[PDB]
């Protein structure tokens, strides 16, 4: 067990290292390919790199693949993208208050293959082994300030990139049932390849979808849109009230939150190369919006 | 002024602003470290005023 | 340029001591001993980074000829009081037999 | 000063996001991941090809699954 | 030369090295001896195999046991499963196989958890 | 009756294998030979730095003035219509001594009779006929061995081949000829 | 025979008793040599399955390439070989042109793999330990030392039973137990 | 475009079966290096190369670049004694 | 041995007064060697001759017979107060100036 | 691990003398006066090979502007003299 995802973590890191080596290589095949397709201008480096056109002749068909959009690329999520269902998780601090279990409350509440554990005293990298052994294919973390929760950190498994995001602007349930049916997942302004990491590690949270009639069939609706690299949710039911009007309601928590790290490897590898954080005490760190 | 509990990447200092009112006035701000450090005023430390 | 350039243009500038004060506290770091500590730091984090990966990324079944002759670290428990995370070394020093310590002690 | 602030989302905000909820429910658009089907998968001189290919195919793939002694996909 | 036997013991934190040699009958638990140890509402369950298995069992051999970690009750837990293993692994090694099988029947047949140590992992359930 | 001998355990089968001697190259074996006998022979080779040498200024080279004359420049002083003895004497004032090597020669005479009237003035038998003892007959390792051995002579050329060659040697005057008279690079008299 | 002279030489420059061109440089037993191979006929098979595999990815980039059947035994043979274990990644098919080979085959034999896996200090120490049964691949003691491991099968590798050895590891962790 | 690969790679393409009138090219067709199972890729393999040396390639992957050199004069000895027997029988 | 070791140290000994051929190899003791001493040049006897307060045992015994060893000794202490210049000794005062 | 335990082979040695004591300090002596001044010495070679290389790097340089002006003037004389 160990032994294997310890070996798949390794394994994994030499693929993508040897993309890294291979992005040049490929470049060079691309312009090989187009150049003879579209017209008689091609570079002589190119046209003379003699291992170039035997290793391209071997590997034109994958590039058509990539091209027509064929082939699903190597990731911690196309391994078992759509066809399992993910579950996950939520969890809290170690000895957390009525607000911050409520919260659990309502979160666990927003996704529906979402179990909740009562946190206890339990070691970290025993976490990570009892998700690790039954298979929940996503946790999330929480943390708080005094119950008004300041942090969740989503880390899914067996190596998947940890999310570490804190959290402001929360609004819990008010006074007074909420369905719980496969909901809709809209993502606005994930303009940037790490937008896009951020959009692949949320929208591989929650359960997938037959593709049949997912355009009219289901009432519930959630919502993550970022202005100035703070994206928010908001979770809304609607009834979809003419062919040309619809009505919405607030059913949850109004939920804004702030990404401060993207590590990829779980929660225990606090030793794992980081892919993004947040560059405060840089001098031209707070103009940006993605990296 | 100057460092007076140091932890590792926070620290309390002192001997600076008179008052919370004036912690919050400047409570966002830059501070900076002659070491070339910088840094940022986070929030007011309630008893030692 | 530099021949465009004054000799005003080129004067060093001072570094400021503490005040008298804080000289009980010390030497006031400007940039080169933050770098020094820095840069240590940064090595140390590297080397125990290193460490880490090996004590995660080991093999349990593992097996070496050294192990025939030497001692290993131990735990707590094997150890108690006398217990650091490293392995011992040989000083030189053996039992020394009967015979020879007889010539070790006609010569005394 | 040092970094961003985060905003206080405000009324015209919240609504603006409600309309983002409108356009894209009416205007019916979702990233929901959908379930792909797990098992997915001359002009004579081309399918002999083809199918002398796959005849190799047979002969390779048993002698590979023979190798590692059954311990394959 | 020597008749030597090492076994360990757990439970939550506490561990037990327990050396069992050809004796006269001693028990000593860091040092004191076993009817010292572990703070008297437990010294039962340090007896418990010593009083199950019979001293007659007992008075060939010597026990020394180390104890680190844990509470008091993790180290109990952690004694009593070193004395057990300790016997065990001695009828084992030394006098025949046919004893070694009558005391674990013994041991099982009251409680196995003075052989296997089985900790608690959590249940995250479905 | 005895107990039999035991076999052995993790026995593979004799195969030749790399690094042998018979399988190995005789080149390399060469190469082997020649680092043990410069390894043996522990020799630091320092060259002295030549004998009158004031930081790049031969004072050794003085009137009569000596000069590897080579093959480019027969040709292109007799192209050139400049005679040699008078010209050379000419640019440098000095009474000169032209020297011709046999490589120089040589080369000359492998040019076929296009070039009879720059063979026949070059076998002008006023001048010291240098004879050469090395495999090559070629005449520009032979220049600039002999100007780095010895470092008195003025080299006569044309070529930028050459004469970027021996503009890294310091100390050595580069006679040439600018289509009316000769030139000098470096010897800095007149 | 000695070194032979300068004329014996150029009256005979084709010939040495030694290397053939037909000994193909004896990259054979190069190989042999490295991986501890104890029959080069065991060498020789694992040659010609490089050869019928490598000639498959050949006649594989002969089809045109926007089929079908390229497009799926590109990914059968690519994913076969690498969770073998033979190749490296699964992206390029020039690595089979030019990445498979029968030291890829004798590295993933089994004492390369687990003296990769620090089960032993060399080839040699690895081959002699399983061949006086200390190893098992999985559950069952393996003897054998050509045993090809595959890529999931280099996890359920480790010392059998009753282990002279194994007792020799925990000895040394001094942490073993006579239970 | 198309039409430069049709008259530049007319000698491979009518050199693999693709006219049955003329007698070089319907014997090519059933020779037996266009009967075997794989033949389309290996000409579409002459003719990539073909495509690459006109977008400005000066060597060939096809060709041999290193031979014994009697080996070597006996094929360009063969092909020049052939265009020269050609040549001496287009004076018909 | 302590004599080969001044021999490959002879340029610390004439202190900046004679340098010498730098002749760093990793071994200095040579394969083969012979302890001699000079006897007589037949010109020179009145002041090119040791006396037998200085006929001495060994080089060393030599070096240390000549001047210049409280010069070796001043040297050497400007060494050691450069090398205990913040190192254990600078942080105890330090901590001792803190928390007094 | 440093001993606490004074051997017998550490209680048994001589207690040696004042003639020997002194050509011991006088040893030591002269050896970190040797290495401080090796210290020096490989110190101030380093500078100097880290200036030597820096100006071989600015005057490869200026090598590589010759290669670039030189080329660009040729291609533009066969550049044009093709056409
Ligand atoms: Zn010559």
């Amino acid at each position: 067990m160990l032994r294997k995802q310890a070996r798949q973590r390794r394994d994994y890191l030499y693929r993508r290292a040897l993309l890294l080596r291979d992005a040049e290589i490929a470049e060079k095949r691309a312009k090989l390919r187009a150049a003879l397709a579209s017209g008689k201008p091609l570079d002589p480096k190119i046209a003379n790199d003699k291992e170039l056109r035997k290793d391209f002749d071997y590997d034109v068909s994958r590039d058509i693949a990539k091209e027509q959009g064929e082939i699903d690329i190597d990731d911690e999520y196309s391994e078992l993208s759509g066809i399992v269902d993910p579950r996950v998780l939520v969890t809290t601090s170690r000895d957390p208050s009525s607000r911050l279990m409520a919260f659990s409350k309502e979160i666990r509440l927003m996704f529906p293959t979402a179990i909740r554990l009562n946190r206890g005293n339990l070691i970290l990298p025993d976490l990570v082994m009892s998700a690790q052994r039954e298979r929940l294919s996503d946790i999330i973390l929480l943390h708080e300030h005094r119950g008004t929760p300041t942090a969740i950190t989503i880390s899914h498994f067996p190596h998947g990139p940890t999310l570490m995001a804190s959290l402001h602007n929360v609004v819990l349930r008010a006074d007074i049932t909420v369905s719980e049916s496969y909901p809709h997942l809209i993502f606005e302004g994930f303009r940037t390849p790490l937008g896009q990491r951020v959009v692949k590690i949320l929208k591989h949270l929650f359960p997938p979808r037959d593709p049949t009639n997912n355009a009219k069939s289901g009432n519930r609706v959630i919502t993550f849109v970022n202005q100035d690299d703070c994206i928010e949710v908001r979770h809304h039911v609607y009834v979809r009230t003419n062919y040309n009007s619809v009505e919405l309601s607030e059913v949850g928590p109004r939920f804004t939150m702030r990404p401060f790290s993207i590590t990829m490897g779980t929660l225990e590898n606090k030793d794992a190369d980081v892919e993004w954080h947040l560059s405060q005490y840089t001098r031209t760190g707070r103009k940006k919006n993605y990296f | 002024g100057t460092p007076w509990k140091i932890f590792k990447n926070t620290a309390f200092i002192k001997d600076m602003f008179n008052s919370s009112l004036e912690i919050a006035k400047f409570e966002g701000a830059a501070i900076r470290t002659v070491s070339g450090i910088r840094g940022q005023i986070k929030r007011a430390l309630s008893k030692p005023e | 340029m530099s021949s465009l350039r004054h000799a005003i243009q080129r004067r060093a500038h001072k570094e400021r001591a503490q005040p008298l004060e804080r000289q009980r506290l010390g030497i006031l770091e400007k940039k080169k001993d933050y770098r020094l500590r820095a840069r240590d730091y940064k090595k140390k984090q590297a080397v125990l980074k290193s460490l880490r990966q090996k004590a995660a990324e080991r093999n349990e079944d593992e097996f070496y000829f050294g192990m025939m002759s030497r001692k290993g670290p131990g735990s707590a428990l094997t150890r108690g009081k006398g217990f650091t995370g490293t392995v011992d070394g040989d000083r030189g020093n053996k039992a020394l037999s009967v015979e020879t310590v007889r010539l070790l002690k006609t010569q005394d | 000063h040092v970094g961003k602030p985060v905003p206080v989302v405000t009324e015209e905000v919240s609504e603006s996001i409600e309309e983002l909820i409108k356009r894209r429910i009416l205007a019916g658009e979702f990233d929901e991941v959908l379930r792909r089907r797990p098992d997915m998968f001359a002009d004579e001189k081309l399918r002999r090809d083809e199918e002398e290919i796959k005849r190799m195919w047979k002969e390779i793939s048993a002698k590979l699954d023979a190798l590692s002694s059954w311990h394959y996909k | 030369s020597v008749q030597a036997v090492q076994v360990f013991g757990k439970k939550k934190n506490a561990t037990a090295v327990a050396r069992c040699v050809q004796g006269k009958g001693l028990i000593k638990v860091n040092g004191k001896p076993l009817k010292l140890f572990a703070p008297e509402i437990l010294r039962a369950k340090l007896y418990e195999p010593i009083l199950i298995l019979g001293t007659d069992k007992f008075a060939d051999v010597d026990i020394r046991i180390r104890v680190a970690g844990g509470g008091h009750t993790s180290q109990v837990y952690a004694v009593r499963q070193a004395i057990a293993k300790s016997i065990v692994a001695y009828y084992a090694k030394y006098v025949d196989e046919h004893s070694k099988n009558l005391l674990k029947q013994e041991l099982i047949q009251f409680d196995r958890s003075l052989l296997v140590a089985d900790p608690r992992r959590c249940e995250p359930k479905k | 009756g005895v107990a039999k001998r035991t076999r052995k355990f993790a026995t593979v089968k004799r195969i030749i294998g790399k690094q042998d001697e018979r399988r190995k190259a005789e080149a390399v074996k060469k190469a082997e030979e020649e680092k043990r006998k410069k390894e043996k022979q522990a020799i630091r080779e320092v060259p002295q730095m030549p004998s009158s040498m004031f930081f790049e200024h031969n004072e050794a080279l003085v009137p009569p003035y000596n000069v590897l004359v080579d093959t480019n420049f027969l040709s292109r002083t007799v192209g050139a219509k400049l005679p040699l003895l008078e010209s050379a004497m000419d640019c440098l004032y000095a009474s000169v001594n032209i020297i011709i090597t046999s490589c120089v020669m040589a080369e000359l005479e492998k040019l076929g009779p296009r070039y009879r009237v720059a063979l026949m003035i070059a076998r002008d038998e006023r001048w010291q006929r240098l004879t050469c003892d090395h495999k090559g007959t070629y005449a520009d390792d032979c220049i600039v061995d002999r100007v780095q051995k010895h470092r008195i002579y003025i080299v006569a050329t044309n070529d930028r081949d050459l004469k970027r060659r021996i503009r890294k040697i310091p100390g050595v005057p580069i006679m040439s000829v600018q289509k009316g008279k000769y030139a000098i690079e470096r010897l800095p008299g007149a | 025979v000695r070194k032979l002279k300068y004329h014996e030489q150029k009256l005979l420059k084709k010939h040495d008793f030694i290397n053939y061109k037909s000994d193909n440089n004896h990259r054979d037993h190069d190989v042999i040599r490295r991986y501890m191979i104890q029959k080069p006929e065991d060498y020789h098979k694992y040659n010609r399955l490089c050869g019928s595999l490598r000639q498959f990815a050949h006649r594989l980039s002969l089809l045109p390439p926007d089929n079908e059947v390229r497009r799926k035994h590109e990914t059968l043979l690519l994913d076969k070989l690498y969770d073998m274990g033979i190749l490296s990644t699964k992206a390029k098919l020039s690595a089979v042109e030019h990445n498979v080979t029968v030291s890829a085959f004798a590295r993933r034999r089994l004492p390369v793999v687990m003296t990769r896996l620090r089960m032993a200090e060399t080839v040699q120490a690895a081959t002699k330990l399983i061949e006086q049964g200390h190893v098992r691949v999985g559950v069952e003691e393996v003897r054998d030392p050509a045993f090809l491991v595959t890529r999931n099968m280099e996890d359920f590798v480790t010392w059998t039973v009753g282990s002279k050895i194994k007792q020799n590891i925990m000895k040394y962790r001094d942490k073993l137990d006579d239970f | 475009l198309a039409l430069q690969r049709l008259i530049a790679e007319s000698h491979i393409l009518s050199e693999a079966g693709a006219n049955p009138s003329h007698w070089q090219s319907s014997h090519a067709a059933t020779t037996g290096t266009n009967t075997r199972a794989f033949a389309t890729g290996r000409i579409a393999k002459k003719t990539t190369d073909m495509r690459i040396q006109a977008l400005g390639a000066k060597e060939s992957i096809l060709t041999q670049q290193k031979m014994p050199m009697n080996m070597r004069k006996g094929i360009v000895k063969h092909q020049e004694e052939k265009e020269k027997k050609r040549r001496q029988e287009a004076r018909e | 041995k302590r004599d080969l070791q001044l021999l490959r140290m002879r340029d610390v000994v004439a202190m900046g007064k004679q340098f010498f051929k730098k002749d760093n190899r990793k071994d200095f003791v040579p394969e083969y060697c012979q302890v001699g001493t000079i006897i007589a040049g037949a010109t020179d006897g009145v002041s090119g001759r040791l006396t037998r307060k200085e006929r001495k045992r060994t080089i060393v015994e030599e070096v240390l017979s000549s001047d210049s060893v409280s010069k070796y000794k001043r040297k050497y202490h400007e060494i050691q107060e450069h090398k205990k210049s913040g190192r254990k000794g600078y942080y105890k005062k330090l901590m001792a100036a803190r928390k007094r | 691990k440093p001993q606490k335990k004074e051997t017998y082979m550490q209680k048994r040695a001589v207690v040696v003398g004042r003639e020997e004591r002194k050509l011991r300090d006088l040893m030591q002596k002269l050896t970190t006066i040797r290495k401080e001044k090796i210290a020096k010495r490989k110190a101030k070679k380093e500078a100097q090979r880290e200036k030597l290389k820096k100006e071989l790097a600015e005057i490869e340089e200026r090598r590589r502007e010759k290669q670039k002006k030189e080329k660009k003037e040729f291609w533009e004389r066969e550049g044009k003299k093709r056409k």
